[PDB]
């Protein structure tokens, strides 16, 4: 069922292209549910799926569809085809350029729900190795828009997406740790003020994604380092140091490390 | 109607049993001012159907026997 | 027979003929075997080379002529200047082959005869069964009788070589232990006491005892410590007290079942000391303690405990007996029959610290030992007045503080004895040394689970001292948990309750650790504030604040 | 009755809500220990509609609880000049048990027989 569905999806993109009609919007709409729906929580589903290069072909180039509906049901294949791929699904995920379609759909992306599902999707998809984290980095005005859900005031006050925003700088920003053109334009808009924040903030999730923001950019720099210390970073990265959650302990303790190598002098 | 009515109530009942024990715990371990200060630093979130507490991040929640000196 | 008076015509005949080799080592050993002829041997040159040079191959064959190795060289090794002719000739080295090849070939000699039984399914006294194996079996008796002599004054030439510590090192490193243990599976006595004089020459080494620890001893010598004679059981036994040491080695002694022969002859001889000293090692680890209780160490220790007429008792006794006390099923049965009332009368008809130190072992445990006790308050109490120098006191006031029995009424002993002055006095800093002022704490508190002492402890101005002990002694854990354990008696008796709430700062220090490192005094601080909060508010509010300063206190200092 | 049964509803809603607020302040704020302790502690009476808290003072188990072993690991308490003393001195008398320092027999003078 699943992959016939799957070659019932990609023939019609093929045949058809991107098309505005509605009969087709329909059926991709089905085909995108009933991928979603089969390749839950099944490895083997996720590796059959991802063995059809023509299939994901079809669904990236739908990401440019008109239709946001579209947009969003491709972003939530790709989301249960990313998460916790095995080596062959990320490598044929990489190859097919999922990365810089999703990413850049997502500045075109103007309903919540969607991006939603495309800002998620790329944070499972941003852990997987260097290359699609260099591919974030590489569309123009990228972080600009990653540094704007952090602030993202949300229609129906859910914190998903600045979660996923937090997730995707976080797993991005050691790129952004190597090169000063990445950290100036995150400099451009008060990034480490939003970061700060983040601390204390509702979620333990946000928390988490925070710390592992100051861990990352803090180090091997005196610039951003200094402006944490005018801000009073030092403080509330000192108590989060014994926290329960991992990630959470290692991020605080790492990045007062950082800020402890620069005191003064 | 009379069964779910009763069934409402007994619900009630249960629902107010257990509040007032938890608020007997919060009498014994937080004092009533910090039991005002926690409650200026939480929100209700009507989506979501659950609380937020600001700052969740910060929350408080030889005599061995050993004879091996004697050989050289 | 032969005798002679002269030299010559001997060796020359030594070199000549095989047969006739073990008729001139039978009478080398005849000459040698008296003292006066010493001198004139070993004055004679060539005669011990020639020896040594017919001995470098001779020895594989015949074994009869393996008695030629020593019983001549035996009478010089009994000297020390001959050690360095001993030395020059190289019998040790030599020797060291002779016995580890005759070993060798007596493991060889084991898996023939073995292997020979294989064909009893057709026995018709011939080559097949019988016959041959009467002569083999005859040879073999001879053999192997004629090899353990010549191995035993072989390794009596190694004992008489092994004083030096660079004679014995070489020794060693040929890995000499190995093949001693080896013989020691033989059957003869005295091969067998060599070996064990041997080895515990060497078992003071912690070299030679870890060549030792690989191969099992002690299993070996379990079924040789009933033997008959008398010197083999001194020696081994020795031997096992070097052996004890070793934790390891000892854990073996445990294993293989070296206790129960132990007490049998800690039963009644000559080795009391040793077999006891060994005994007493074994018991310094808490699960060898409990083995000595099943019908294994006897009660008989008491007896000669109780038997033993002198002002200080024996040492060794008294000290295994305190360490078999360390455990309720060895304290059972010491008490036993009521061997605590003689306990009490040796205690008291002289200053004993030891018996003392037993008793108050005794008295830790929670059983019927513990409510036998209930009778000696007095007679504790008497010589608790400090009587006899220090170390008696001490002692007798420890023993009555474990003594906690709920029931026990103390007001009728702390008026008519116990010096209820002197527990106060103790309580100064500068009054006495700490343990003594412990022990005085662990009697006041264990003074106040009687409701009657209430009234009289509050009024005798101990809680001040208490308090000035506690300040002056924060440092070490086990004096803050034992006051405030005094202090968790002291408050719910309704009398000093009040005293404690509401006269001294004492809930305040309770306060300011109320989670400390430890966690037992974090436990008794818990629990005696838990007591506190019911009868008083005001503290009960302080208990919350604090604590709640502590649980979110990185929270509120974010907050500030 | 829809109306009788939308102000119950709100008052389940209003219910669970607080019951919330003390299930999060508990679980943000309050040990597992001490909550432990004051379950253990309380107990609900009907009559009065309440619950209360049994004082231990006056629980039915008045048996009292039983002395520290040692609060420094040994097996009775143990002053810190005694474990000092234990470590330098061989006097007996600071000692539970252990008191006797045995020596490795000494190798003797190797004269028997033969």
């Amino acid at each position: 069922g699943l992959q016939a569905i799957a070659e019932l999806l990609q023939v019609d993109c093929e045949m058809y292209g991107l098309t505005n009609d509605h009969y087709s919007v329909t059926l991709r709409r089905y085909a995108g549910m009933a991928l979603t729906n089969l390749t839950f929580g099944d490895v083997a589903n996720k590796a059959t799926l991802c063995s059809m290069k023509g299939c994901m072909r079809a669904l990236v180039a739908q990401l440019k569809s008109e239709s946001e509906d579209l947009q969003q049901v491709i972003a939530s294949v790709l989301r249960n085809l990313s998460w916790r791929a095995d080596v062959n699904s990320k490598k044929t995920l990489r190859e097919v350029g999922s990365v810089k379609a999703l990413m850049e759909c997502a500045l075109e992306v103007k309903k919540e729900s969607t991006l939603k599902s495309v800002l998620s999707a790329l944070w499972n998809l941003s852990a997987h190795c260097t290359e699609n984290k260099a591919d974030i980095c590489a569309v123009d005005g990228a972080l600009a828009f990653l540094v704007g859900t952090l602030t993202y005031r949300s229609q129906t006050n859910t914190l998903a997406i600045i979660e996923s925003g937090g997730g995707i700088l976080r797993n991005v920003s050691s790129l952004i740790a190597t090169n000063e053109d990445h950290r100036q334009i995150l400099r451009e808009n008060n990034c480490l003020q939003t970061l700060l924040q983040h601390l204390k903030s509702h979620s333990l999730t946000i928390v988490s994604n925070a710390c592992g923001t100051l861990w990352n950019l803090s180090a091997r720099n005196p610039k951003d380092q200094e402006a944490l210390w005018d801000m009073g970073a030092v403080s509330m990265l000192k108590n989060l140091i014994h926290s329960k959650h991992k990630m959470i302990a290692m991020g605080s303790a790492a990045a007062l490390r950082n800020l402890m190598a620069n005191r003064p002098a | 109607h009379q069964r779910e009515i009763e069934g409402l109530l007994e619900n009630i009942r249960q629902l107010s049993r257990e509040l007032r024990l938890q608020m007997l715990i919060i009498d014994n371990f937080i004092p009533q001012d910090y039991q005002e200060m926690i409650e200026n630093y939480v929100h209700w979130n009507e989506d979501i159907g659950e609380w937020q507490l600001k700052c969740v991040a910060y929350t408080g929640n030889p005599f061995e026997v050993d004879l091996s000196h004697v050989y050289l | 027979v032969a005798n002679i008076n002269d030299m010559d015509e001997y060796i020359e005949l030594l070199y000549e003929d095989i047969p006739d080799k073990v008729r001139g080592s039978a009478l080398i050993l005849q000459l040698a075997r008296n003292p006066d002829n010493l001198e004139e041997l070993l004055l004679n040159e060539t005669a011990l080379g020639a020896l040594a040079r017919v001995l470098r191959e001779d020895w594989k064959q015949s074994v009869e002529l393996a008695t030629n190795i020593i019983y001549i060289f035996f009478c010089f090794s009994s000297f020390s200047h001959f050690h360095g002719l001993i030395t020059h000739y190289k019998i040790g080295a030599l020797c060291m082959n002779i016995i580890d090849h005759e070993l060798k070939r007596h493991e060889l000699w084991q898996e023939e005869l073995s292997k020979k039984k294989k064909a009893v399914d057709e026995d018709l006294e011939n080559q097949t069964l019988r016959k041959d194996y009467d002569k083999t079996f005859k040879k073999y008796q001879g053999l192997v009788v004629k090899q353990e002599q010549l191995l035993r004054v072989a390794l009596y030439l190694l004992l008489n070589l092994a004083e030096d510590t660079r004679t014995e090192l070489k020794m060693r490193n040929k890995n000499i232990v190995h093949m001693l243990v080896k013989a020691l599976d033989r059957d003869n006595f005295e091969l067998l006491i060599l070996v064990v004089s041997f080895l515990k020459k060497l078992s003071i080494f912690m070299e030679n005892k870890n060549d030792m620890v690989e191969m099992d001893i002690v299993e070996k010598l379990v079924k040789m410590i009933p033997c008959e004679h008398e010197d083999l059981l001194n020696i081994t036994l020795r031997l096992l007290l070097n052996l004890s040491f070793d934790t390891g080695l000892r854990n073996k002694m445990v294993q293989v079942g070296l206790l129960p022969k132990l007490t049998a002859l800690l039963g009644n001889e000559n080795y009391k000391q040793i077999a006891m000293c060994v005994l007493y090692h074994i018991s310094m680890d808490d699960r060898f303690k409990s083995m000595f209780a099943y019908t294994d160490c006897i009660p008989q220790l008491m007896k000669m405990l109780f038997e033993c007429s002198d002002e200080r008792i024996d040492l060794e006794l008294i000290s295994f007996c305190i360490n078999l006390a360390a455990n309720k099923r060895n304290v059972q049965l010491i008490c036993e029959g009521n061997g605590l009332k003689m306990l009490m009368k040796r205690a008291l008809k002289l200053k004993d610290p030891l018996l003392m130190k037993m008793i108050r072992n005794i008295s830790q445990h929670d059983g019927p030992t513990k409510n036998l006790f209930i009778d000696y308050v007095g007679d504790l109490a008497a010589q608790i007045s400090s009587d006899e120098e220090e170390e008696f006191v001490i002692e007798c006031l420890g023993t009555l503080a474990n003594l906690t029995i709920p029931d026990l009424d103390w007001e009728l002993v702390l008026k008519e004895y116990k010096l209820v002055p002197f527990l106060k006095d103790k309580l100064k800093p500068g009054a006495a040394e700490d343990d003594l002022v412990l022990e005085v704490v662990i009697m006041i508190g264990t003074v106040s689970m009687d409701d009657s002492c209430a009234a009289l402890l509050a009024k005798s101005g101990i809680i001040p001292a208490l308090i000035e002990l506690l300040n002056a002694q924060q440092e070490d854990d086990e004096f803050v948990c034992q006051i405030i354990y005094v202090f968790y008696q002291m408050v719910f008796h309704q009398a000093t309750r009040d005293v404690i709430i509401k006269e001294t700062q004492a809930p305040a220090y309770l306060i300011d650790l109320m989670h400390d490192k430890n966690n037992e005094i974090r436990k008794v601080c818990d629990n005696t504030l838990d007591i506190i909060a019911e009868y008083d508010e005001e503290w009960a509010k302080k208990i919350q604040s604090e604590k709640f300063r502590w649980h979110n206190s990185q929270w509120l200092e974010m907050v500030e | 009755h829809i109306k009788e049964r939308q102000e119950l509803e709100q008052t389940q809603n209003e219910l669970t809500r607080e019951l919330k607020l003390k299930h999060l302040i508990i679980e943000n704020f309050i040990p597992l220990e001490e909550k432990n302790k004051i379950m253990n502690r309380s107990f609900f009476d009907d009559e009065e509609d309440h619950w209360k808290l049994h004082p231990i003072t006056r629980l039915e188990n008045q048996q009292m609880m039983k002395r520290p072993v040692s609060a420094v690991g040994y097996k009775r308490p143990l002053s810190q000049h005694a474990r000092m003393s234990m470590m330098i001195r061989p006097e007996p008398r600071y000692r539970a048990e252990n008191i006797m320092l045995l020596e490795l027999d000494m190798p003797s003078r190797t004269t028997r027989d033969y």
